[PDB]
């Protein structure tokens, strides 16, 4: 199978520097072009540029001409993209995608995209606060963390159904998000519920059992 | 540059419905269009190329077509699989320009919401902070209004909303509100007051507890 392989998450300073990459296999790598796609949360795809691996050449959009440089290496079926004085503007997921081979070149297979964030702000756990009050809805509230993401899971996933865990909003440089879990009256709190929240970023896991006042 | 136009931004509709997706060309691209699918938290998917040759896999139901400025995608009796968003793409020549998307959403009969209101946890109280959270559950449509009262009167700062994308399994939505105040200035009331406005009602759902009870 053709697959893309693309480096983890980033947390970078405003301007300063990134540089990504995406391992390339199951084809020809100097067959096919290159191409580097940006997308902001919860919004558009926006084109960047592509690489020939075979001859080395670029194209570029205009716009992120002198904000990307993208370059390949042969022998290791990898692309990479760096973008340099890096600004908020910038923090966006960032997918390499490989380009169709026809006739005319279409975009068929994408990475599972690298995400940058660019802040000044630093790397901090989240405080993990229990929320008490024929069903009951408890709930679980993730503050002041950074970066994203973090994963909520109510009883390690054997709890899956009557769960919302909502976006998380910067609350002063820092995040904030929310957990609701609605289980039958009866079975709580005889049956104890707890949520489980990791921030990789941080290495942290948490685990909050959720006691009755 | 060369400028895409895609239409609508949203779309809603119901399954078994039929809807069309527009794109516009600033410039003759002859027929060197695409189209792609992307879920929330997924890479995109090509559908289409060459403005009306479905990819491999693709269900018969999408079809595309146009020539030179002019393309739409059709999407014939939608399936729940459908929902998700829509993107075009200018594909053999620079720049391979993608229209803004299309989000495309289910349709469902309104619903209230199943408001909970949860008082600060002691443990973030021995933190200094105090948070009151409010969950308004599974609702249709999205358009909300949440009010927060302490000792009767409304206040707004220091309330953080967020809302969930449709669900997957009833395709409702789902708010979460947060007041956050100091331990000080909670302590110093005691009705704490969630008052949630929707087109479900003319009164306003309340929720509330008192802090000495």
């Amino acid at each position: 199978q053709v697959k893309l392989l693309e480096s983890g998450p980033e947390l970078v300073k405003p301007g300063a520097s990134v540089k990504m990459s995406c391992k390339a296999s199951g084809y020809t790598f100097t067959s096919y072009v290159m191409h580097w796609v940006k997308q902001k949360p919860g919004q558009g795809l926006e084109w960047i540029g592509y690489i020939n691996p075979y001859n080395d050449g670029t194209k570029y959009n205009e716009k992120f001409k002198g904000k990307a440089t993208l370059t390949s290496d042969k022998s290791s079926s990898t692309a990479y993209m760096e973008l340099s004085s890096l600004t908020s503007e910038d923090s966006a997921v960032y997918y390499c995608v490989r380009g169709g081979y026809r006739p005319y070149y279409a975009m068929d297979y994408w990475g599972q995209g690298t995400s940058v964030t660019v802040s000044s702000a630093k790397t901090t756990p989240p405080s993990v606060y229990p929320l008490a009050p024929s069903m009951v809805t408890l709930g679980c509230l993730v503050k002041g963390y950074f970066p994203e993401p973090v994963t909520v899971t109510w009883n390690s996933g054997s709890l899956s159904s009557g769960v919302h865990t909502f976006p998380a909003v910067l609350q002063s440089d820092l995040y904030t998000l929310s957990s609701s879990v609605t289980v039958p009256s009866s079975t709580w709190p005889s049956e104890t519920v707890t949520c489980n929240v990791a921030h990789p970023a941080s290495s942290t896991k948490v685990d909050k059992k959720i006691v009755p006042r | 540059e060369l400028q895409m136009t895609q239409s609508p931004a949203s779309l809603s509709a119901s399954v078994g419905e039929t809807v069309t997706i527009t794109c516009r060309a600033s410039e003759n691209i002859y027929s060197y269009l695409a189209w792609y699918q992307q879920k929330q938290g997924k890479s995109p998917q090509l559908l289409v190329y060459n403005a009306k040759t479905l990819a491999e896999g693709v269900p018969s139901r999408f079809s595309g077509s146009g020539s030179g400025t002019q393309f739409s995608l059709k999407i014939n009796s939608l399936q729940p699989e459908d929902f998700g968003s829509y993107y075009c793409q200018h594909h053999y020549g620079t720049p391979l320009t993608f229209g803004a998307g299309t989000k495309l959403e289910l349709k469902r009969a309104d619903a209230a919401p199943t408001v909970s209101i949860f008082p600060p946890s002691s443990e973030q109280l021995t933190s200094g902070g105090a948070s009151v959270v409010c969950f308004l559950n599974n609702f249709y449509p999205k358009d909300i209004n949440v009010k927060w009262k302490i000792d009767g009167s409304e206040r707004q700062n220091g309330v953080l909303n967020s809302w969930t994308d449709q669900d997957s399994k009833d395709s409702t939505y789902s708010m979460s509100s947060t007041l956050t105040l100091t331990k000080d200035e909670y302590e110093r009331h005691n009705s704490y007051t969630c008052e949630a406005t929707h087109k479900t009602s003319t009164s306003p759902i309340v929720k509330s507890f008192n802090r000495n009870e």
